[PDB]
RNA sequence: UUGGCGGAAAGGCCUUGGGUGCUUGCUGGCGAAUUGCAAUGUCAUUUUGCGUGGGGAUAAAUCAUUUGUAUACGACUUAGA
RNA sequence: GCGUUGGAUUGUUCACCCACUAAUAGGGAACGUGAGCUGGGUUUAGACCGUCGUGAGACAGGUUAGUUUUACCCUACUGAU
RNA sequence: CUAUCUAGCGAAACCACAGCCAAGGGAACGGGCUUGGCAGAAUCAGCGGGGAAAGAAGACCCUGUUGAGCUUGACUCUAGU
RNA sequence: AGAACUGGUACGGACAAGGGGAAUCUGACUGUCUAAUUAAAACAUAGCAUUGCGAUGGUCAGAAAGUGAUGUUGACGCAAU
RNA sequence: GUGAACAGCCUCUAGUUGAUAGAAUAAUGUAGAUAAGGGAAGUCGGCAAAAUAGAUCCGUAACUUCGGGAUAAGGAUUGGC
RNA sequence: GCCCUGAAAAUGGAUGGCGCUCAAGCGUGUUACCUAUACUCUACCGUCAGGGUUGAUAUGAUGCCCUGACGAGUAGGCAGGCGUGGAGGUCAGUGACGAAGCCUAGACCGUAAGGUCGGGUCGAACGGCCUCUAGUGCAGAUCUUGGUGGUAGUAGCAAAUAUUCAAAUGAGAACUUUGAAGACUGAAGUGGGGAAAGGUUCCACGUCAACAGCAGUUGGACGUGGGUUAGUCGAUCCUAAGA
RNA sequence: AGAACUGGCGAUGCGGGAUGAACCGAACGUAGAGUUAAGGUGCCGGAAUACACGCUCAUCAGACACCACAAAAGGUGUUAG
RNA sequence: GUCGAAUUUGGGUAUAGGGGCGAAAGACUAAUCGAACCAUCUAGUAGCUGGUUCCUGCCGAAGUUUCCCUCAGGAUAGCAG
RNA sequence: AUAUUGGCGAGAGACCGAUAGCGAACAAGUACAGUGAUGGAAAGAUGAAAAGAACUUUGAAAAGAGAGUGAAAAAGUACGUGAAAUUGUUGAAAGGGAAGGGCAUUUGAUCAGA
């Protein structure tokens, strides 16, 4: 309960979330922003294509010195990637939201991703060993992911 | 302090930037100055670099220690199929430079030139110029008025011509379209020349002649990212050098506190547009003319195509221009040959070559035989055949 | 509406003929008010969307595969109903 | 504007000589340039000699050995979208 | 084999704010100030001119009425003899 | 050990495995040290020379001892250079 | 087994197949090499690299503490049957 | 007098720039004009000074009012005030019908320190006034503790020749098991054992939240258990340097 | 580098000298109006491309003190003596 | 480089901080050596560096005299509240 | 009669209130480090009561969406409240080699006062 700021009808909306998921926060944010606002089935097809390496997730914020690819032209970017782990997590949350929408009795053909946000979970801490007997952090950046799918109206 | 030992600069600053050319076809940035008394003729031609070979010819150079005896010279052979005239472009003089007033194309365009106007030909609907072809419905009233505007205006007239690349062994299959300036007086006749020549082919015999000095404009062979040592010829650092020795040691003084444009730095080498001048044509041979590679002294029935074909290009079956030395660009690459921009009279030009022998041995190795007939005559009978 | 001229950024200029409206060139009749003593007292041009009608035509590019005249990756050059 | 060298000795700058050359002009750019190099010298710690000092030690006195670290940031430049 | 790209993983140095120049003056070498030149999103790979780059409260020099190692008929003592 | 024949005169056919000579300065040599910048000509060495001492002693320990090392020793020894 | 050999290389018993991987093959690197002619002209300095290398036979200087120098130097041969 | 020669330095650049030639240059004269936190007047704030006013209801004579002048400021001094923890008195002060706290480009008051209110969140205490008291105010101290960034999804995860196919298990297999192939350690081993050390890592079962810098169904991980059998092997006995 | 008197900066803002601690003017509570100081009135830039008498043409003209430089010596350049 | 005797090394043992040990480098003595590590005296002293926490109002300096083992400090007189 | 930072038993405070107060409010001289002498932390709070989420559905599962308990789940044992740095989503605005600021006004948004 108590998702992020949403401006859609809870009666026409269905939500899903995953917390403390050990997946890169930056990659998951880019994956979520790639499908934010999309139709449910179109977003699922796009995520399957990304997993197949047929389309790519455009990296807009966490993209410094990552690399260039030709699949970013449709998104007006040169920097896109294929964050398979984030795509799988978001696909799991999308199918969870589809199940909840079906349970509530929403039109699956009118479902679009009305809201999706990824934020930083508490970091899981490990240690790495560095020259001259030094110890540095090796922390992961897990994600809390949430999304709400709503029936499109006029 | 000073350099303490003077040395000429590494590299030429007039060839900057050392970036990739914007197109695989080098632009002709200058055409011969128009002399309004000569007949209307093309000032350039479009061909493809096939490869190199060697010839023997008597050197006609009075005053030389080695006059009137035989020299072996490298020559580059460029396949030059006739270009089809498919358009006409007029340029009027403006205080801001030359400006294209209008362009009048031919009625019917081959798929070869139409392919240039598409990136995906296989899935296209080939609608190009279909409404333009309707401009010739009954009399081409719009067309003749458009040509009349070119005559009333447009102090410079260029024809739009494209290569017949399906006649070359290239798998490209897409023609190269270029504008060639029409030199010769009576601009009205230039449009008359172009209009009459719509859908018509122009052969290399009408542009180039034997012994003529022509200009080679082509995009050089690309070599990707290159270090300073080979990109500019800078001195290799000693073997003792830490962090590598294929570098430039000092890239700048403390002040100005910036790397200067004149310092050799690593980057892309090659694939640059070059215009190399004063290359002499030694042959204007004809594709239909069997025994292309023969001379008045050999008479052996052999074409210009080397035994086994030009390496990486194939067999030459069209008109070809043989130039002395080498030209920018690699094999299979589109090249444009233009007239010399001045009248060169130095006894290197105006010197009339007559070939004595043309090398037709295989470029695929240490070729021993000019013709398959000679190979059989030498080795005799083999077990496989012959 | 007729014809001509203008390519330097022409996109405008000149002209034949008729139609309609005004005509303060001159002489008349009618109306104004209350915006209350002034309040720019809203009259111009610049895009965009939308609805109603009429006119007009019925593609490409990118990804993916491939090529290698190219190339770190992009990019470039290709080919494929 | 365009060139202004190859070498013997010496860490050397400088100097001198051999030789070619058209010429072997003089300089700056934090006495340009060590996250460009090298470390021959100077300029740590080891060691020898001469002089000085009673001595520990001193020497623009000589000699030998002696770790040259980091760029992935911004800009600049070279290329590339 | 890297470097490059991708899947997964994933730090550190450093960080007044930050980042285009020329000249002027200025704490006498500016990224900011003044006068000019200029100046168009977002970027990738190299690179080592600059950030008087980073690493260390300069180890060279000086001061301190701060030491310490060592030496000598410095001063004052002392084990032993 | 020898001979004949044989071969793209190859044959320690891969592996394996001294470069050599003429000298100069310096330390005799073998050996030892600054672990983590100095392996050296530095230290050590046999050799040479000097000094002290016959035990109620020389040299050196212990705060002191009915305490010790040399000494389970004796000048061809121990101790200090 | 080859080989003087616990040298190097390969194999039998036994054990392992464990180091994050995939795709291309730019620059600059790390490691390994080659290079026509010249042969230290590079450099402080032959640094680094190359050259020599096993075995049999011939031959082997100055000097010397007569013990060495010495594998001096310089040469010839090497397989299979 | 003006101008020219004398008059050569290094990034491209400076009457400030543009530019200016009976000047927009130089010498000189006459006016008009522009504007400083300066000057004149006025308004308001504060400070200082001189006064008026207990003839009352007049509760603020530290009060009210009149008049004149002034106001820069580091080190520094003094004065008047704001705020915090706690304390005595008082407001028979506020509050579960919501105290404190926190958020609030919402409003008001004060020059300011700050104060007050509206809304949201929240849940148990708290405040105005007179006065007392101090462990009483932070932007720095390469300040301390803790947390968090850009760097940055970047550097990188490159020594030890090397892995490949199929099946099984499993939600999921480059990494687990089995089989096949190809290799390596090549007996001074990547083999078989032991001493020091470790202490259950040995083995079985179930099992993957964390670790195995990828992954994982596997493990020297996790949870539960099982396992070390001596007259002859050692300690134990003896003595060595020594204590 | 060191003294004397005074004024300033330090401690000080403002207008001007583009830019500047010291120079010129003027010292500062919050504002309005007016006039000015020094400095300026081609544009940047508010203010006369004002008036008047003359001088100067520079193939490195010249352009407001502090101040950001120029000299001796020359010129039938030109002007006045 | 050395590799059969001044060899390498396991275990036990002895030498402990102004002490040991040192084929000697001020070398080693548990990543610590020109005097190890731990705790305490100790919150050691520092004329030296850094920091020093709310507002407003009023006034408002000095780098000068003399003395000091004094010249980075203090006292004194002066300036100021 | 005088001393008493130790032991035992008490009564108190203008003392501190979990980075404070003893190092230790808690399995604190504990975990852990060092060969050793010694060094030595961090760490309190759901809710009145677990009433700690029965059950349905999606997923292999962790969990999610419903349902439910509860005064409150804006209290879910990662729990009284829940700031800032920093981050995501949505909304609004600006942006030619910084940004932030002052005077004055335009414009947009919002708002008290009679
Ligand atoms: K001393
Ligand atoms: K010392
Ligand atoms: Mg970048
Ligand atoms: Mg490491
Ligand atoms: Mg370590
Ligand atoms: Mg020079
Ligand atoms: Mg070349
Ligand atoms: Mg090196
Ligand atoms: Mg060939
Ligand atoms: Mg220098
Ligand atoms: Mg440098
Ligand atoms: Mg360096
Ligand atoms: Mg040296
Ligand atoms: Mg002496
Ligand atoms: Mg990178
Ligand atoms: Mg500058
Ligand atoms: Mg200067
Ligand atoms: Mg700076
Ligand atoms: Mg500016
Ligand atoms: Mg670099
Ligand atoms: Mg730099
Ligand atoms: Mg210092
Ligand atoms: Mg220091
Ligand atoms: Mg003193
Ligand atoms: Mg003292
Ligand atoms: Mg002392
Ligand atoms: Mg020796
Ligand atoms: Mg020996
Ligand atoms: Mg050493
Ligand atoms: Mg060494
Ligand atoms: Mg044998
Ligand atoms: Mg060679
Ligand atoms: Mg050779
Ligand atoms: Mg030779
Ligand atoms: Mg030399
Ligand atoms: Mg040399
Ligand atoms: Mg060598
Ligand atoms: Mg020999
Ligand atoms: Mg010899
Ligand atoms: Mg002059
Ligand atoms: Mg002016
Ligand atoms: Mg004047
Ligand atoms: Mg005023
Ligand atoms: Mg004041
Ligand atoms: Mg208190
Ligand atoms: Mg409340
Ligand atoms: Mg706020
Ligand atoms: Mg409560
Ligand atoms: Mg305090
Ligand atoms: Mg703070
Ligand atoms: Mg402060
Ligand atoms: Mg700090
Ligand atoms: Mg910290
Ligand atoms: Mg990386
Ligand atoms: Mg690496
Ligand atoms: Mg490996
Ligand atoms: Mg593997
Ligand atoms: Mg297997
Ligand atoms: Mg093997
Ligand atoms: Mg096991
Ligand atoms: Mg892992
Ligand atoms: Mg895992
Ligand atoms: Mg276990
Ligand atoms: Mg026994
Ligand atoms: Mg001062
Ligand atoms: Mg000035
Ligand atoms: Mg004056
Ligand atoms: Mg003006
Ligand atoms: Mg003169
Ligand atoms: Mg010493
Ligand atoms: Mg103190
Ligand atoms: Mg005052
Ligand atoms: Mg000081
Ligand atoms: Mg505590
Ligand atoms: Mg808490
Ligand atoms: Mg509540
Ligand atoms: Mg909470
Ligand atoms: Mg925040
Ligand atoms: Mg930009
Ligand atoms: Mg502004």
């Amino acid at each position: 309960a108590r998702y992020g700021a949403t401006s859609t009808n809870p009666a026409k909306s269905a939500s899903a979330r995953g917390s403390y998921l050990r997946v890169s926060f930056k990659n998951t944010r880019e994956t979520a922003q790639a499908i934010n606002g999309w139709e449910l089935t179109k977003a699922q097809k796009y995520l399957e294509q990304v997993l197949d390496h047929q389309r790519a997730i455009p990296f807009r914020r966490f993209n410094s010195s990552i690399g260039r690819t030709a699949q970013g032209k449709e998104f007006g970017v040169t920097k896109a990637r294929w964050p398979a782990k984030s795509v799988k997590f978001v696909q799991g949350l999308l199918q969870n939201a589809a199940a909840n929408a079906e349970a509530k009795g929403l039109d699956a053909t009118k479902l679009y991703v009305s809201h999706i946000q990824v934020n930083q979970a508490p970091k899981q801490r490990r240690r790495t060993y560095r020259a001259h007997g030094r110890i540095n952090k090796y922390e992961s950046s897990p994600s809390h992911i949430e999304l709400v799918v709503t029936e499109k109206e006029e | 302090s000073h350099r303490k030992y003077e040395a000429p600069r590494h590299g030429h600053l007039g060839f900057l930037p050392r970036k990739r050319a914007a197109s695989i076809r080098a632009r002709v940035k200058a055409f011969p100055k128009d002399d309004r008394s000569k007949p209307v003729a093309l000032t350039s031609f479009l061909g493809y670099k096939a490869g190199m070979t060697t010839i023997v010819r008597d050197l006609d150079r009075p005053g030389s220690k080695f006059h009137k005896r035989e020299v072996v010279e490298a020559v580059t052979v460029v396949d030059t199929p006739p270009v089809v005239v498919v358009g006409v472009v007029g340029y009027v003089e403006t205080p801001r430079g030359l400006r294209s007033l209008t362009t009048v194309w031919a009625e019917h365009l081959s798929d070869e030139v139409k392919r240039r106007f598409y990136k995906n030909w296989y899935k296209s609907k080939k609608k190009a110029f279909t409404k333009y072809s309707a401009k010739y419905a009954q009399d081409g009233a719009g067309i003749e008025r458009e040509l009349a505007r070119i005559k009333k205006y447009a102090s410079v007239v260029r024809v739009l011509v494209h290569t017949q690349i399906r006649k070359t062994p290239l798998a490209q299959k897409k023609a190269h379209l270029a504008e060639i300036q029409l030199n010769g007086g009576s601009i009205s006749e230039k449009v008359d020349w172009a209009r009459e020549h719509f859908e018509k082919t122009v052969a290399v015999d009408s542009v180039f002649e034997q012994n003529e000095m022509i200009d080679a404009i082509a995009v050089t062979k690309g070599h990707g990212f290159e270090g300073v040592t080979h990109r500019w010829g800078t001195k290799k650092l000693p073997r003792k050098t830490h962090r590598g020795l294929r570098k430039v040691a000092c890239i700048g003084a403390w002040h100005p506190a910036h790397v200067m444009w004149s310092v050799a730095r690593a980057g892309q080498r090659g694939y640059h547009s070059r215009t190399s001048i004063n290359h002499k044509i030694y042959r204007v041979g004809k594709g239909d003319d069997e025994a292309n590679g023969a001379t008045s002294f050999d008479r052996t029935k052999k074409t210009i195509t080397p035994m086994g074909g030009f390496v990486h290009y194939g067999e030459i079956k069209n008109d070809f221009i043989m130039v002395k030395g080498c030209i920018p660009g690699n094999r299979k690459r589109i090249v444009t040959l233009r007239k010399s921009l001045y009248t060169n009279t130095s006894r290197k030009a105006l010197e009339e070559v007559s070939l004595k022998w043309i090398d037709t041995a295989s470029k695929f190795g240490k070729g021993r035989f000019q013709t398959p007939a000679e190979k059989h005559a030498f080795m005799g009978t083999l077990k496989k055949d012959l």
